[PDB]
């Protein structure tokens, strides 16, 4: 049993330890039995769900997409009519999952994907599709598919898991950073350029996600919407940070709108209510 | 008293300066097991290691704060700057000094504070970057009062540039300057970087912020301000790839 | 109490590592040092 | 080198601009624009091009096509302007 | 051979050699080796013309 | 064949390459028995110890010679120059490389020597002096065959700029580049210098001159020139006395 | 850190059999012998 | 100098002639671990393991290269032909000589490679084969300066006449025949094949290919050729299963 708190009785101690200086950029370990006399407790408490291993460790969607299963005879863009859809993989479009990660400097993880598919028929159909999803990973930087049957799906290297519509695949990927660990925040340029991008970097390339649904066309059409949830395990965590106090903008940035509201609540009554 | 003697440089200090060292981690040399350029690495002399003093700040009762980047705040200092142009690669920890001395009739109290990856936001939202021109701009840093510029970060000091909260910064390696307590504060800064070695001139390690917690409220009659100086000291301090000099924009 | 198998070759496989028994916040709470006794290298 | 089209276009106050986006490079990692305007990704197959909807433009705007592309300038800009 | 100047590293001295009261009248000692880092240097000197008999 | 590597530069010979150390002295820093200068000195790395090619001349028929002042040929090099030009004090031995290749039908001869206070004499007779522009000319040197100019050294090769006659240079430490025997030349020069240790810009050590002694005799219909280039690099350099970079003419 | 038990009879129906472990590429690059060595049988 | 000497047969030559030896590995007899077929294999004598030279080709300015098959090219050579020609199996390395002299005025570079499993390509497209008659040409072999024939292979040398790029062939076992530098190439070939014995007539091991890389320049006036002279001598050559000698297509 690790203890909390010690017994302590009256002190006239010379060395004062609840006078200090803020000054220096410590914070001393004042304990309640330096204050104030106290008895002996135990913690009875570990700590085990702060680390950030269970801090930033359970499964969250980070990206959800609608595809669809139709006839697909006379179509020029096969995107624009969601017979298939691509995702540059971030944790960083969903703000809870952000946030917590921006309370850290630099982040290591490997990844566990889990991606739900769930089939909706809005318009008249005679009964339900038993549809098959391909979700293909493409590595960072390699081309995505451009067409629904383009042969990139048949890629004999890109990882791909084909499931059920209505039931899950599963599959970890290792962490794939080219540096030590994901910076979740750069302060720099991909070169010393006048005009270049800030911040945004290719360190951070996670890979990407292309979904379509395998089966061809029915007499109906199938919205199949596809929601990708991201667990991060074996994580490593550097150089606390700041929480988030703003709304974001955008993916990469810390960029915050215009005009936003005060984060600080105001108090009912002045600075002596309680 | 306390005296630090870097090269051919000396800072005297009759306050008992204690020193901040980020995360209780000196500066070092990159070791062998963490390497990966192969190239033997240029570790210069006296040369670069001593005390640069950058130019003086001078805070007044509304002033916001100020900002510098490391190494940018030092790319014209002597021969660091040289090697840091020279050079491909570097790595460097810092010793900041911050230097502000007032009467006792004076009150004040600055935060000063180092940031890894300080990545500013831009103040016109959506997803503009801050030109490079305004994250590199060497030895006069930012100015946190002065009106924003056409791809400049925002200048709200409350959100520290990057949409966190002023009073959350003391996270991060710092130190205060109490005008009644103190007048210097040290910094000793390791290299932090995701990789062993990178680029010095496309990415500031480091962001050194002091800022103005408790105004400044200077004696009846006083002038109205008072200068701030800082000083720093590159620390183990490493190049390598060696080439025809960098041709950075400003 | 417990008890895991792995079933796959890759360490990317493998379940949560669970805690980092040597949690010390000296690190970020007491990172002053006197810079008088030499600890610089 | 990266490429952006219109490369100047006069609009409406408040209107939508389609801006293009595009790279030499066949597969690029970072390829997008800058811009405050609000902006909608036309869905559109491949990875070298890309096409926005810059809505509701107010302002003289200079929105800058991105890209990670090391050929020739890896980054483009177009003018924006606005009648009213 | 004496001595002039002794090799001398960085120092984070708290003993400030340089910080003194010229109020006491006393001229303290400050060498080279105190305020800046030097190498090591001999004398190469006995001082025979300043000694009052030849000055 | 023979190989030599400083820093990141490699000069590979297929010729056995036999070098001349001046006067059998090696390059060495200064030691403590013989130093004045009480500062630490500045020894820089792979930086600076490295080989710098100076633009090529041509050989022509009637070329009458090249000459080189050093460290003034380097003084625009890299880090090097910049350690130059930022110290007071410096020190340093050089290892010179003269490549001139030919085929088994040119004849030719080069007389590559290094000249100890190589003190030029001026055209104009009297007392004047040779300006600073002119013994200071950098990596470009000072082409004998050129005509005089106001201020300028004497340009008669036969008497070697100073009035001694040429026949005599092989006193000095001298290698020929012989077209039908060798194609390099390499010397290895230490410091040489009346004080220890002194200011590398008001005052050139060494002078390195190539002369043709032999005129190059090129085969029937063949190009009547041959490049002649010079690749230096500074040995057991030390500095001394950082401040600021010095301000000298052009 | 890992496991496997055979399931089958077949040694064609074993998962995948990991890394050749000595790899050297002398075979390829340095395939120059002096023939007055007699190296040939 | 060198000399090889097997049966009646000797190749001297005057350079420090270098042999490949393919994948490092000596031609050697079938084990019995290996071994299929049951019967006790032919090991011929002196009268086989000896040099076959084929007969020259010219390499001109505008020659594309040449390529021969083995064992057809040595279909024809002496008692080896014939026990090739009466027995149902045999398998066999080789020590293939190339040799090319020319002056030291000459340039220009073959790439002398051995392919194993070299299936060449038909002109036509499609899925055309390419007849027996072109892929067992004989010690004249294939040159691909020629033009196409029905039923004949594709002969544009940049694409290998396989459909791979001619600047990858290095992968290969290879030596280059450079004119400045050496004028003979040494390939020692064992016996490839997927199957520890095969029928020598139907099916060819590898093939041999002289291409000319650098451009042949002779010097002005000179006549614009050089003879390229292969030699080859089997090595642990076996047959098997001894019957009328069969009966080939030309």
């Amino acid at each position: 049993q690790t203890v909390a708190s010690i017994s302590s009785g009256p002190k006239h101690t010379q060395k004062v330890p609840i006078l200090t200086a803020n000054e220096t950029g410590a914070t001393m370990p004042v304990l309640p039995s330096d204050s104030i006399e106290t008895r002996t407790t135990y913690m009875h408490f570990n700590g085990s769900e702060t680390d950030v291993e269970c801090f930033l460790g359970r499964a969250a969607c980070v990206h959800v997409t609608e595809i669809q299963n139709k006839d697909a005879t006379g179509i020029d863009n096969h995107r624009e009519a969601k017979l298939f859809n691509d995702w540059k993989i971030n944790l960083s479009s969903l703000v809870q999952l952000r946030k917590k990660l921006e309370l850290f400097t630099y982040v290591r993880f490997d990844s566990e994907y889990t991606i739900l598919a769930t089939a909706s028929q809005p318009d008249s159909a005679n009964y339900s599709s038993n549809l098959v999803v391909q979700a293909m990973y493409v590595p960072p930087g390699a081309p995505n598919p451009k067409e629904w049957d383009d042969y990139t799906w048949q890629s004999a290297s890109n990882p791909s898991v084909f499931f059920k519509v209505g039931d899950t695949s599963r599959f970890s990927v290792p962490y794939v950073g080219l540096a030590s660990a994901y910076n979740c925040f750069y302060d720099g340029y991909s070169h010393d350029d006048a005009e270049t991008q800030y911040g945004i970097t290719v360190l951070n390339h996670m890979g990407s996600m292309a979904f379509r649904i395998v089966n061809e066309h029915d007499e109906h059409k199938t919205l199949v919407k596809i929601r990708v949830y991201h667990r991060a395990k074996h994580v490593e965590a550097w150089i606390p940070r700041a929480p988030r106090a703003l709304p974001y903008t955008s993916i990469g940035r810390t960029n915050y709108p215009k005009n936003t509201e005060p984060v600080i609540k105001k108090r009912k009554g002045d600075i002596k209510s309680y | 008293v306390q005296q630090i003697t870097l090269g051919n440089s000396t800072i005297t200090t009759q306050e008992a300066a204690n020193a901040v060292v980020c995360y209780a981690e000196w500066p070092e040399y990159l070791p062998d097991v963490d390497a990966s350029d192969v190239n033997k690495t240029s570790k210069p002399d006296t040369s670069v290691c001593r005390f640069y003093t950058l130019d003086s700040k001078t805070w007044t009762t509304g002033s916001k704060g100020w900002c510098w980047k490391l190494p940018d705040a030092l790319k014209d200092m002597g021969v660091f700057g040289q090697n840091m142009f020279f050079h491909s690669l570097g790595r460097s920890g810092y010793t900041v000094h911050v230097q502000c001395n007032a009467t006792k009739f004076h009150s004040g109290c600055l935060l000063v504070v180092v940031i890894p990856e300080h990545q500013l936001a831009s103040h016109e939202g959506g997803n503009v970057s801050v030109k490079y021109t305004f994250t590199h701009p060497g030895e006069r840093g930012i100015d946190l009062s002065s009106a924003n510029e056409v791809g400049g970060p925002v200048k709200d000091v409350i959100y520290n540039m990057n949409g966190t909260l002023l009073g959350n910064l003391l996270i991060f390696p710092h130190q205060f300057i109490n005008l009644r307590t103190n007048n210097t504060a040290t910094i000793v800064i390791p290299y932090i970087n995701s990789v062993p070695i990178d680029s010095m001139t496309r990415h500031n390690n480091v962001s050194l912020m002091v800022i103005p917690i408790a105004p400044l409220t200077v004696p009846t009659g006083a002038t109205p301000s008072l200068p701030i100086t800082v000083t720093i000291a590159p620390m183990c301090t490493e190049f390598s790839g060696i080439r025809s000099k960098s041709i950075v924009p400003q | 109490t417990f008890t895991v198998i792995n079933y796959y070759k890759d360490a990317a496989s493998t379940s949560s590592a669970g805690q980092s028994l040597s949690m010390d916040p000296s690190k970020f709470t007491e990172p002053v040092k006197d810079l008088m006794l030499k600890g610089a290298p | 080198q990266t490429s952006v089209s219109p490369s100047k276009v006069i609009l409406p106050r408040g209107g939508s601009v389609l801006v293009t986006c595009s790279t030499s490079c066949d597969q690029p990692k970072l390829l997008g624009i800058e811009t405050p305007l609000p902006k909608k990704e036309l869905l559109l197959p491949g990875n070298n091009r890309k096409v926005y909807e810059l809505s509701n433009v107010q302002e003289d705007s200079q929105p800058m096509c991105y890209s990670n592309c090391p050929d020739g300038q890896s980054t483009a800009k177009t003018f924006l302007t606005v009648y009213w």
